[PDB]
């Protein structure tokens, strides 16, 4: 869900 | 390795346009995003502005939304802020930056920091002037010697020594005259003085000005 | 518009005390904060990301802990290169939004001053202008009265003071005071003072040159 992580 | 290189600051008149870039290498921006982040003297961080490696998902700063632009050319690997109708509260180093997360762990990249100073006031470069070692700077085996930085504009200079010893660089004070002053210390032995040169060197990007300096011991 | 608070917004201790600076999201972040360390003059560096976790080569005296709105960063035992302006980070979004910084101090004992004097250049006496420096070197606390003394003439509104940043091995300061004179005035007169005092010094101390 975060765009910065994975 | 990442490196981000910022260009384009110095001192602009109020109401320009202004546009900062940031040369990328060592990744293709194909992942994530990038970010401007700006802190104004002796203030704190405060980030400006993202985009993502396909152009989407611009967004701002409430505080400078109305009047920034961010935007990337990636056949330069370049990213771009563009800054329009200039005020006083766009005084700030200006940094490139990327951060993201992923399995092999956190990254996080910074350029150097590219200062913009809004003003009227023209660009001056500095004076340099020797701060000569003697027995009135000595204590121990130790003498303290150092270069003058007199009358600039706009910030910043920097200074280095015997091209880059307890260095001690003094915060750049405004004078009454509207122009900085700035000193560069050393400390340095004794039995050195009189038989090694030391030269202060002094960059003031917004001038353009180079200068070398031989600082020689007096008696 | 997330807003990050960190409080206190200064933290003054002594090397050895476990301190703690805590941040506030005004909406749930998870625990996608990050915490970021920052000396003058330099970039931000990543100490500690997902609430907690810490980035290799920062030392194991410093931790996070916190998820959705309240998180906290400790020092558990504060070293002098600590010192240092620390902020909060939220990375929820595309975006990012930084706590307003916590500035890191040292308090220490008293260090008295070693104090410095330097004569104008000719290269500056050539211009008219007659610079002359005070330096007191590695003192704590930061607070120092400097005065110039021209043939024993107390001056006042011609001289300008700069202090270093705390320095990161000692906890102690700099500072240079630069008496600016016209030419003609600096060969008007033959002793140049400057006059310290200092809580570390017992009675004060006075650097002085003859001008040639």
């Amino acid at each position: 869900a975060n765009p910065n992580v994975d | 390795q990442v490196q981000l290189v910022e260009s384009g600051g110095g001192v602009v008149q109020p109401g320009r346009s202004l546009r900062l870039s940031c040369a990328a290498s060592g990744f293709t921006f194909s992942s994530y995003g990038m970010h401007w982040v700006r802190q104004a003297p002796g203030k704190g961080l405060e980030w400006v502005a993202v985009i993502w490696y396909d152009g989407s998902n611009r967004y701002y700063a409430d505080s400078v939304k109305g009047r920034f632009t961010i935007s990337r050319d990636n056949s330069k690997n370049t990213l771009f802020l563009q800054m329009n109708s200039l005020r006083a509260e766009d005084t700030a180093v200006y940094y490139c930056h990327r951060n993201y997360y992923d399995s092999s762990g956190p990254f996080d990249y910074w350029g150097q920091g590219t200062l913009v100073t809004v003003s009227s006031a023209s660009t001056k470069g500095p004076s340099v002037f020797p701060l000569a070692p003697s027995s009135k700077s000595t204590s121990g085996g130790t003498a303290a010697l150092g270069c003058l930085v007199k009358d600039y504009f706009p910030e910043p200079v920097t200074v280095s020594w015997n091209s880059g010893s307890g260095v001690h660089t003094f915060p750049a004070v405004l004078q009454s005259s509207g122009l900085y002053s700035l000193s560069s210390v050393v400390t340095v032995p004794s039995s050195s003085l009189g038989t090694q040169t030391y030269i202060c060197n002094v960059n003031h990007k917004p001038s353009n000005t180079k200068v070398d300096k031989k600082v020689e011991p007096k008696s | 518009d997330i807003q990050m608070t960190q409080s206190p917004s200064t933290l003054s201790a002594s090397v050895g005390d476990r301190v703690t600076i805590t941040c506030r999201a005004s909406q749930f972040i998870s625990r996608w904060l990050a915490w970021y360390q920052q000396k003058p003059g330099k970039a931000p560096k990543l100490l500690i990301y997902k609430a907690s976790s810490l980035e290799s080569g920062v030392p194991s005296r410093f931790s996070g802990s916190g998820s959705e709105t309240h998180f906290t960063l400790t020092i558990s035992s504060l070293q002098p290169d600590d010192v240092a302006t620390y902020y909060c980070q939220e990375y929820t979004s595309y975006g990012r939004t930084f706590g307003q910084g916590t500035k890191v101090e040292i308090k220490r004992t008293v260090a008295a001053p070693s104090v410095f004097i330097f004569p104008p250049s000719d290269e500056q006496l050539k211009s008219g202008t007659a610079s002359v420096v005070c330096l007191l070197n590695n003192f704590y606390p930061r607070e120092a009265k400097v005065q110039w003394k021209v043939d024993n003439a107390l001056q006042s509104g011609n001289s300008q003071e700069s202090v270093t940043e705390q320095d990161s091995k000692d906890s102690t300061y700099s500072l240079s005071s630069t008496l600016t004179l016209s030419k003609a005035d600096y060969e008007k007169h033959k002793v140049y003072a400057c006059e310290v005092t200092h809580q570390g010094l017992s009675s004060p101390v006075t650097k002085s040159f003859n001008r040639g």
